[PDB]
């Protein structure tokens, strides 16, 4: 949980909603609350922000 | 000379209502106020405008 990942569980994904108060689990980051588009920039090694 | 004396004391809140789309958006700027709200603080008007 702090850096880009590609050795996954079994879980199957679901579509993205946006703008509704939502449970997430974002590679394993789960949490809850509403997603909107962002115009932050990020590098290729960075996948968080705080 | 009240007018005067209100121009110099620079207020930190300038009006005690912020709704929830003003933070949503411009969340690119890291307000002071917005992130006190997202956290549970707040702060109450006076009794006397």
């Amino acid at each position: 949980l702090n850096a880009p990942a590609t050795v996954c569980g079994p879980k199957l994904s679901t579509d993205l909603i946006k703008n509704q108060c939502v449970n997430f689990n974002f590679n394993g980051l789960t949490g809850t609350g509403v997603l909107t588009p962002s115009s932050k920039r990020f590098q290729p090694f960075q996948q968080f922000g705080r | 000379i009240e007018d005067l004396l209100f121009n110099k004391v620079t207020l930190a809140d300038a009006g005690f209502m912020k709704q929830y789309g003003e933070c949503l958006g411009d969340i690119n700027a890291r307000d002071l106020i917005c992130a006190q709200k997202f956290n549970g603080l707040t702060v109450l008007p006076p009794l006397l405008t």
